RNA sequence: CGAAGGUGUGCUGUGAGGCAUGCUGGAGGUAUCAGAAGUGCGAAUGCUGACAUAAGUAACGAUAAAGCGGGUGAAAAGCCCGCUCGCCGGAAGACCAAGGGUUCCUGUCCAACGUUAAUCGGGGCAGGGUGAGUCGACCCCUAAGGCGAGGCCGAAAGGCGUAGUCGAUGGGAAACAGGUUAAUAUUCCUGUACUUGGUGUUACUGCGAAGGGGGGACGGAGAAGGCUAUGUUGGCCGGGCGACGGUUGUCCCGGUUUAAGCGUGUAGGCUGGUUUUCCAGGCAAAUCCGGAAAAUCAAGGCUGAGGCGUGAUGACGAGGCACUACGGUGCUGAAGCAACAAAUGCCCUGCUUCCAGGAAAAGCCUCUAAGCAUCAGGUAACAUCAAAUCGUACCCCAAACCGACACAGGUGGUCAGGUAGAGAAUACCAAGGCGCUUGAGAGAACUCGGGUGAAGGAACUAGGCAAAAUGGUGCCGUAACUUCGGGAGAAGGCACGCUGAUAUGUAGGUGAGGUCCCUCGCGGAUGGAGCUGAAAUCAGUCGAAGAUACCAGCUGGCUGCAACU
RNA sequence: AGGACCGAACCGACUAAUGUUGAAAAAUUAGCGGAUGACUUGUGGCUGGGGGUGAAAGGCCAAUCAAACCGGGAGAUAGCU
RNA sequence: UAAGGUGAUAUGAACCGUUAUAACCGGCGAUUUCCGAAUGGGGAAACCCAGUGUGUUUCGACACACUAUCAUUAACUGAAUCCAUAGGUUAAUGAGGCGAACCGGGGGAACUGAAACAUCUAAGUACCCCGAGGAAAAGAAAUCAACCGAGAUUCCCCCAGUAGCGGCGAGCGAACGGGGAGCAGCCCAGAGCCUGAAUCAGUGUGUGUGUUAGUGGAAGCGUCUGGAAAGGCGCGCGAUACAGGGUGACAGCCCCGUACACAAAAAUGCACAUGCUGUGAGCUCGAUGAGUAGGGCGGGACACGUGGUAUCCUGUCUGAAUA
């Protein structure tokens, strides 16, 4: 049983995108920005508890951070993690 | 383009550290050009 | 022509890396020198 | 009410200098007399920075090549669209590893970088983008080798090394086809599968290792045979009937695709099986292996490409039918067969043969030891659950890697179409990708790289340097010498195209229908349809020339040295 | 069968010309040698400086070798410029 | 302590606070991911893989703790081999690593100079290694002296560039003694007698003095020039404060401060004082550091290069007496 505190610290934000809108309307899959240490079971438990929705499968990928130059100073953004959460059919979410 | 000082996605507005593409920032890049040029 | 640097990260880290430096006495003296000079990148190792 | 400093002027002293003042500047300076010095620069092929010169000169990075129209735009040789042209095509195409690390896609900008302009970009800025039980890593296993408890040794540091533990470049479970995105896909979707672990039920009941055995498990070369990838042709289906003579046909174009898996077990390879008894061996044991016997049966077993069936009433499919933001999106969908040729790929970790005599360990299978004794555990079915984590964009013979460059260099692996050809050479093309980021003219010397050359033909020159020439297949023929192999492709020479006949396509290869037999099948004969198809002879015929292009030995004689590779 | 033959890939580097502030701090073009072997190549590993390695040229050891590089002794010494 | 704040480039947004849990400063605390001595095993640093145990479970599995090595001690166990021992295992305590210089020790150069160079010098230098502390080291005469006497060690000034050493070359270079800084002496090798008696260490308490935030802190106006007065000209005032800094030009009197006066809930140093714990004090009678001193050989250190060379150290072979 995954603890509710970790499940509350797993999910960061929904990821808005054209690809995310496509997966939401066609494959019934939401795209979430999650915590970096989060696994697939922790994500599935969080969506199944905190959203009250039936999760079929979770696909994950790690996004490498870009290297930027603010002014003339070089810098690098953070690596973040992206989850494709396929809901079961009939389930709906805002 | 201004890098985002911070952007209110409430209505999609807010302030932006005006990197602006900042040819001025890229003017510092040209100063770097002279520097690594000297190197 | 074939130039003298043909990179390989595995051989780079086995030869010049952190744990290879920390293994021996003289390699530990290298890290003490780079810390005293105040190097940002103390070794190769990313 | 204008300091230092800067810039002028005037005056003054023998000189280093001094004074006054105009302008700039806009806040510090300092008499005198003493004191202390980082105390005076033109040179040191002096150090650092700035600016000159040559000079608006050389060059603008492969001699693969561009031309036009339209568009956008402030502006177009370079961008986009289009029509032509040219280049690669065993690569200048496609997939990767290594390495790099967002260079990917979209919008926007043109200062800088782009050896020119730039509206473009691998440039700037912002956003988006990498989806795995089966791919890879991690992981299990070990090689070379490293570390190394104890240990041995050593002035100290430390060296070596046992048990061990790391260490791939090697061994170890499993997924395919189609579709889709601006950008990912064996990762998403659809369809159809597969693997390993769990727990749980039910039946069955010897389980058990850090140990024993087997297996994994291994060389080079060579020879064929069977296949397939793939290609060609025919058939089939759809469309066409030709800008200029002809073309309803022995005509033209295009398509004719289909997987993993499951079932069958084939060509073919290896092998004698089976039962019982006994046993100084395998650290102890052993039902296992090994070894002795006896009996019975010749026929059981292992491996195995491909094919066939299913997967698949599907998917795909030329084209059409419609809307259209001209990008596209939706719908529908014919035929989907056969023969021949054929790999360097597969059977093949095979077979034959040779000497130089060709990894390990685990996984996997089996045997028992202690142990457990009806419990544990074991395999069998079914159900259920799980299979995490990391990588996945992009380049990858290159503008993104190593070369300071958007550098004519270097860089491992995989795929390997057509015609000719022995061929992965070479020539022209396909798929696909490019025209190498300065152009426009002119048509001097000279230089570079090539083409041809009267007569002569090495007279050039240190020297035939370089060029030129020879060049192929088949047959004839071929010297001294010799270590008897060679020399030798010696030298030298003849033929070579096309058409017709032999033979409306031969010999040969392939092999159907059909028929018969059978211990019955992926069977054995017979049978020759159809396809493919050299080579030769004879006759004719064209040109100056038939190995017509690319490709592709100059030869011989004497001699020094070193045996040779 | 072959340290066999001809000849592409691959490895090499005999000759000439170009170039020599190069396209390139050793290359291009046309030819050239080997090409089943004493072959070649990828990955990883080992040998360390008076030391390694070397089919041996004093060759190679990161564009550096009759004794690498870096730091230090060190402001070596310099009757020399 | 406070009326203003939410660190900076760096605005802005959304907010907090104004008489006291806004903020700020300080004390004690809490949290303190991962690597790293890194310590559960591994490892290409910031990564991979676990085991045991105790808990939870919505049976999917979660959470927490522990598990390195070595030294020492103790317990249990335990070979060949009877006992034994080696070995094994548990447990407890400790260590490990870093860091500027100074210090002690183990090793230990060369260039150079000698106008060459080999003895010598450079130089016990650089360097490497080991170990420690806030300092270390040394240290309480088997010492000097000179027939007078001194009285541990260390440091400074002289002695003195002397005496000497030395291819008697280059160069190296004391001591005795004197003036100063600072001063402190003890114990075991052993019994008794009286017995806990001094001192020290530890731990408390108490007082003082600091430290780690802080509080108060004097006294000037007018006019002129000027963008602006702190400048000029007047007239005052403060000073145990005319140190310094800032403010639109040069400010004792604008500001922050300064002199001076104070201040700590809490933590801590140092002093004293004392409690407690441990420690023994004094007296008597004794004893008085053997493979050692010394020697032979070879080296080294002493200013002293083996010289006529004392003394010290010892690799090797030996080897006394003992108040
Ligand atoms: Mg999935
Ligand atoms: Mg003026
Ligand atoms: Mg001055
Ligand atoms: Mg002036
Ligand atoms: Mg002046
Ligand atoms: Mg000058
Ligand atoms: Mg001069
Ligand atoms: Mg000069
Ligand atoms: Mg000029
Ligand atoms: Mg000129
Ligand atoms: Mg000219
Ligand atoms: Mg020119
Ligand atoms: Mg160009
Ligand atoms: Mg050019
Ligand atoms: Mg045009
Ligand atoms: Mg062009
Ligand atoms: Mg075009
Ligand atoms: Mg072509
Ligand atoms: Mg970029
Ligand atoms: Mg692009
Ligand atoms: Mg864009
Ligand atoms: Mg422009
Ligand atoms: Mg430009
Ligand atoms: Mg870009
Ligand atoms: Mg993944
Ligand atoms: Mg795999
Ligand atoms: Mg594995
Ligand atoms: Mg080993
Ligand atoms: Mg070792
Ligand atoms: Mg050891
Ligand atoms: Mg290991
Ligand atoms: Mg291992
Ligand atoms: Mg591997
Ligand atoms: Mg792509
Ligand atoms: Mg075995
Ligand atoms: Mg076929
Ligand atoms: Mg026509
Ligand atoms: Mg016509
Ligand atoms: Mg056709
Ligand atoms: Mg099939
Ligand atoms: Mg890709
Ligand atoms: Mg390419
Ligand atoms: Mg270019
Ligand atoms: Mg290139
Ligand atoms: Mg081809
Ligand atoms: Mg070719
Ligand atoms: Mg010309
Ligand atoms: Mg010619
Ligand atoms: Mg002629
Ligand atoms: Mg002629
Ligand atoms: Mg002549
Ligand atoms: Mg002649
Ligand atoms: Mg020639
Ligand atoms: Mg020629
Ligand atoms: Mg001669
Ligand atoms: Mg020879
Ligand atoms: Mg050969
Ligand atoms: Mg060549
Ligand atoms: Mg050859
Ligand atoms: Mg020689
Ligand atoms: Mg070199
Ligand atoms: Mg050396
Ligand atoms: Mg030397
Ligand atoms: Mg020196
Ligand atoms: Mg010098
Ligand atoms: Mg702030
Ligand atoms: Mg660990
Ligand atoms: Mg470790
Ligand atoms: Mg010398
Ligand atoms: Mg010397
Ligand atoms: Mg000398
Ligand atoms: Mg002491
Ligand atoms: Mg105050
Ligand atoms: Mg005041
Ligand atoms: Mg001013
Ligand atoms: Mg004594
Ligand atoms: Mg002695
Ligand atoms: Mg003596
Ligand atoms: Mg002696
Ligand atoms: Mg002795």
């Amino acid at each position: 049983m995954i603890r509710e505190e970790r499940l509350l610290k797993v999910l960061r934000a929904p990821h808005v995108s054209e690809k995310a809108s496509t997966a939401m309307e066609k494959s019934n899959t939401i795209v979430l920005k999650v915590a970096k240490d989060a696994t697939k079971a922790e994500i599935k438990a969080a969506v199944q508890k905190l959203f009250e929705v039936e999760v079929e499968v979770v696909n994950t990928l790690v996004v490498k951070g870009k290297v930027k130059r603010h002014g003339q100073r070089i810098g690098r953004r953070s690596d973040w993690k992206k989850a494709y959460v396929t809901l079961k059919e009939g389930q709906n979410l805002d | 383009t201004g890098i985002v000082k911070w952007f209110n996605a409430d209505k999609g507005f807010g302030f932006i550290t005006p990197d602006d593409g900042g040819a001025d920032v890229f003017a510092h890049f040209s100063a770097i050009q002279m520097s690594g040029y000297r190197a | 022509m074939k130039r003298t640097f043909q990179p390989s990260v595995l051989k780079r880290n086995r030869s010049h890396g952190f744990r290879a430096r920390m293994a021996t006495k003289n390699g530990r003296q290298v890290l003490a020198r780079r810390r005293a000079k105040g190097r940002a990148r103390l070794t190769v190792s990313k």
